[PDB]
């Protein structure tokens, strides 16, 4: 569960 | 409820959890997802591993 809810990257 | 995306941008995972895949690359989401990142197999280089959803987009 928590892989999925994790912070998302910058965009390059 | 699409299944195939394509990478709109190269990106290196950093975990081991996570795909690294490059720009045009199709993927196809592996089971059930929610949140942000979702399991991803590669139709492209046979890899699999969570993707990040900002980087993808639907795709046929």
């Amino acid at each position: 569960v928590s892989l999925a809810r994790r912070p998302l990257p910058p965009l390059p | 409820g699409v299944t195939t995306f394509v990478a709109l941008y190269d990106y290196v995972a950093s975990g081991e959890t996570d795909l690294s895949f490059k720009k045009g690359e199709r993927l196809q989401i592996v089971g059930y997802n929610h949140g942000d990142w979702w399991l991803a197999h590669s139709l492209t280089t046979g890899q699999t591993g969570y993707i990040p959803s900002n980087y993808v987009a639907p795709s046929d």
